RNA sequence: GCUUUACUGCAGGCUGUCGCUGAGGACUCUCACUCCGGGAGGAGGACACCGAUAGCCGGGCA
RNA sequence: ACUCGUACGGUCACUGAAUCCUGCCCAGUGCAGGUAUCUGAACACCUCGUACAAGAGGACGAAGGACCUGUCAACGGCGGG
RNA sequence: GAAACAUCUCAGUAUCGGGAGGAACAGAAAACGCAACGUGAUGUCGUUAGUAACCGCGAGUGAACGCGAUACAGCCCAAAC
């Protein structure tokens, strides 16, 4: 479907509307120095090593949106809920 | 599954084992310091159990009975002369450097004064081709050209009993025989023949192997069977 | 001022460096060719033998023991194993190669006691460690007022049950607080948890 | 022939034989060890902890 | 029990790297180390072996 | 162990006396050789980060793989229109 | 056992190798960290507590400091000279 790059919506911070910028989620990289890399390194020996053992899963026929609603004048960011759609193309 | 039949081999049981109490003699080069002065008459031609080729039994001039590889026609009341001065007769022993070039040589060599590695099976021989300082170049019976050390002994001639592999086993019974003699489990049971339990070949509802033969060199002891590491199979191309 | 005792020591903080690189390299390839117990008249480091108790009297022996360099050498499992207990090449023992040194020394000389060991260097293969063994059966020991202690029949075997100081600390019992709560009073009576 | 009655006339070699350390009809005459002290193979007695029930 | 391109692992083989290990991206040397030689001495040589780690193959085995 | 053995050897497999013979196929799988280029781990090295460290990135790149070739008395195949 | 199962669990259990004693082991702080102007070798008992902590964060696993007791005991080298 088609989405506006820019539009007028509510801000939960300004308490007031405001012109929204939408934007989609880029995946931040890991830093790798978190409790679960570390358990990583721990917990695994010789042999199985449980969870760490396990390979990612597959995917849905169809991902939700994964949208950033960037506030026009005071410049901050809020998530909202996500909609099945297969392809999400902006307008200008 | 069950250990194959190659690795049952290794652990040197009676069944793979070769006779060794009823073997004669370990056919050595004579330990000379400097001088040819040691030389010897031919009292006895014997067979070798370990080779089935015959091995000539040698009195040297300070009394010692030895028996050693003997080469084609050598006969009792012959003259044999082992060290560096040594004659250029067929049956003599003298290091590769004092051997002239394209004469048929034997019982080879490998580090000098190991007592002959090479060229020691019935009828063969290594053929002597170039010379240096520092290399004799020799021509194995495989066809190879071994880079060797000049000071590395070899018995001029042809190993004797020649032809051996002429003559058919024509049945099972002659077969027996030779192999009662050497470190050999035989009859031979096809691998195709067995259970899957026992080979990897083995099993199936008829006789065929299980994946292709060609097997790699990286293949570990009980999966390396068939065709190691075949460059190529086949008669034709 | 200085003792000549500082001088050992101090050659022995850099085993790769100075004269005793050069003493090192001549040194071991005698060893290599010597066995694996060799009774040796006079300490390589005297420094650390009298720091460790070595004295130059009447049954105190020193002894040098090569024991081989790396992890376990384990036998795969011939039978039904979980994932985790299928190991055989980064399993290593629980005894490190110095207390393996000092069991082997024990065994050689049945009579004495082991006092003490040090480290005497390693190679690409083995490593080289001198063992401090006293006779409690000897006068000149039993009057020793620094030494008597190993005369006590509870002091039997010392080294097999881990009272060396080798053994001591392989057990984990050189912190006295936190860390050693399934070490102290024995590896044993903590169910085999340190 | 079969593994059983008719095998067992065969059975005409010595093997187990009193023992000069524990007295038991356990050494081996062939292997000189005996199956029930250990006597030929080890200067301590044969025990085990499995002779008996583990908490026990 | 058995099979395999089932899941997960474990041996084993190949390969890089570190230690042993030294002198003057290719090369010379000899002093460790290896092998041959009864010995004198010869071949090889900082490689190989061995210890450690990494990648690949890996129903040979669990 | 083989081995008091050394290619006329002995290891690993297939077929199964003699006689007449043994066609075509290397695409897949296997094995083996080669490989400009691509991919390819760790150590060391360089950049960022941290008064250090974790960590992120780069350069280099072994075997292996991609790619090319050889091979069926190697696993096997020899159809429909 | 986890209602399968691989980490986990059974369990450092069964079993095996070595060794001492009448009891063993531990032990006079490079401790603790109710953070203190505080405690004062070590075992053990009660408690702290199924607490902190671990864990396909599943099933399960699981201390310590302190406190109340028991009994109490502190010393010897290496080196300097
Ligand atoms: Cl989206
Ligand atoms: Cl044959
Ligand atoms: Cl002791
Ligand atoms: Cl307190
Ligand atoms: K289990
Ligand atoms: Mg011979
Ligand atoms: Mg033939
Ligand atoms: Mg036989
Ligand atoms: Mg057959
Ligand atoms: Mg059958
Ligand atoms: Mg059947
Ligand atoms: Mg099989
Ligand atoms: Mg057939
Ligand atoms: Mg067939
Ligand atoms: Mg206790
Ligand atoms: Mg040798
Ligand atoms: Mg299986
Ligand atoms: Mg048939
Ligand atoms: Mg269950
Ligand atoms: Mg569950
Ligand atoms: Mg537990
Ligand atoms: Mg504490
Ligand atoms: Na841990
Ligand atoms: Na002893
Ligand atoms: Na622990
Ligand atoms: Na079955
Ligand atoms: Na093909
Ligand atoms: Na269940
Ligand atoms: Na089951
Ligand atoms: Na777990
Ligand atoms: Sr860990
Ligand atoms: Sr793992
Ligand atoms: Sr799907
Ligand atoms: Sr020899
Ligand atoms: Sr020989
Ligand atoms: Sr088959
Ligand atoms: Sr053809
Ligand atoms: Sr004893
Ligand atoms: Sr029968
Ligand atoms: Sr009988
Ligand atoms: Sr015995
Ligand atoms: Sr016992
Ligand atoms: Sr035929
Ligand atoms: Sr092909
Ligand atoms: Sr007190």
């Amino acid at each position: 479907m088609q989405m506006p790059r820019r539009f007028n919506t509510y801000c939960p911070h300004c308490n007031e509307h405001q012109e929204h910028e939408v934007e989609k989620v880029r995946s931040g990289r890991q830093t790798g120095m978190k409790w679960i890399d570390r358990q990583r390194e721990r917990n695994s020996g010789i042999g199985n090593d449980g969870k760490f053992s396990k390979v990612p899963g597959g995917d849905k026929p169809t991902k939700k949106t994964d949208l950033k609603y960037r506030c026009g004048e005071c410049g901050k960011a809020h998530l909202r809920e996500g909609w099945r759609a297969g392809r999400l193309e902006f307008q200008e | 599954g069950r250990r194959i039949q190659g690795q049952r081999r290794g652990r040197g049981t009676s069944t793979f084992r070769a006779p060794s109490h009823r073997y004669k003699a370990d056919l050595e080069h004579r330990k000379v310091e400097d001088g040819d002065v040691i030389a010897g008459t031919v009292v006895d031609i014997e067979h070798d159990p370990a080779r089935s080729a015959p091995v000539a039994a040698v009195e040297f001039e300070d009394g010692d009975r030895r028996l050693i590889l003997a080469p084609e026609g050598v006969g009792v009341g012959d003259e044999l002369q082992v060290g560096v001065s040594a004659e250029i007769a067929p049956g003599n022993t003298l290091p590769l450097a004092e051997i002239p070039e394209g004469v048929p040589v034997c019982n080879v060599e490998s580090s000098p004064g190991d007592g002959g590695k090479f060229a020691r099976a019935s009828g063969v021989n290594a053929q002597l081709l170039t010379h240096d300082r520092n290399v004799a170049v020799v021509k194995l019976p495989s066809g190879e050209m071994k880079r060797l050390d000049p000071q590395c002994r070899a018995t001029i001639g042809v190993v004797a009993g020649g032809g051996r592999t002429d003559k058919p086993f024509v049945k099972a019974g002659n077969k027996h025989h030779k192999m009662k003699a050497r470190g050999t489990k035989w009859p031979n049971v096809r691998g195709v023949a067995m259970n899957a339990v026992d080979h990897p070949f083995g099993g199936g509802g008829r006789q065929h192997p299980g994946k292709p033969k060609s097997i790699s060199r990286n293949a570990p002891p009980g999966r390396k069977v068939g065709d190691i590491a075949s460059k190529r199979t086949g008669r034709g191309g | 001022a200085r003792s000549a005792y500082s001088y050992i020591r101090d050659a022995w903080k850099n085993p790769g460096d100075g004269q005793l690189a050069e003493l090192q390299w001549q040194r071991q390839q005698e060893w290599r060719n010597e066995g694996a117990v060799e009774r040796i008249e006079r300490p390589t480091r005297l420094d650390k033998a009298r720091s460790q108790g070595y004295k130059a009297k009447q049954g105190v022996i020193v002894a040098r023991v090569s024991v081989r360099k790396g992890s376990a050498r384990k036998r795969r499992h011939k039978a039904g194993r979980r994932s985790k207990r299928q190991g055989v090449t980064r399993i290593t023992r629980r005894k490190d190669i110095q207390r393996v040194a000092e069991e082997r020394a024990s065994r050689t000389f049945p009579n004495l006691r082991v006092l003490n060991s040090y480290s005497v260097g390693q190679d690409g293969r083995q490593k080289w460690h001198e063992v401090i063994l006293i006779d409690p059966n000897h006068p000149a020991i039993q009057n020793d007022d620094d030494l008597s202690w190993i005369c006590a029949d509870d002091q039997a075997d010392r080294v097999f049950r881990g009272l060396t100081g080798a053994g001591r600390r392989n057990r984990g019992l050189s912190g006295k607080g936190k860390g050693s709560e399934k070490t102290r009073p024995s590896l044993r009576s903590n169910g085999g948890k340190g | 022939t079969g593994a059983g009655t008719p095998s067992q006339g065969k059975k005409n070699t010595t093997t187990h034989t009193k023992c000069r350390r524990c007295g038991e009809k356990s050494y081996h005459t062939k292997k000189k060890v005996c199956s029930s002290c250990g006597f030929g193979k080890s200067a301590k007695r044969r025990d085990y902890e499995w002779q008996s029930k583990a908490g026990e």
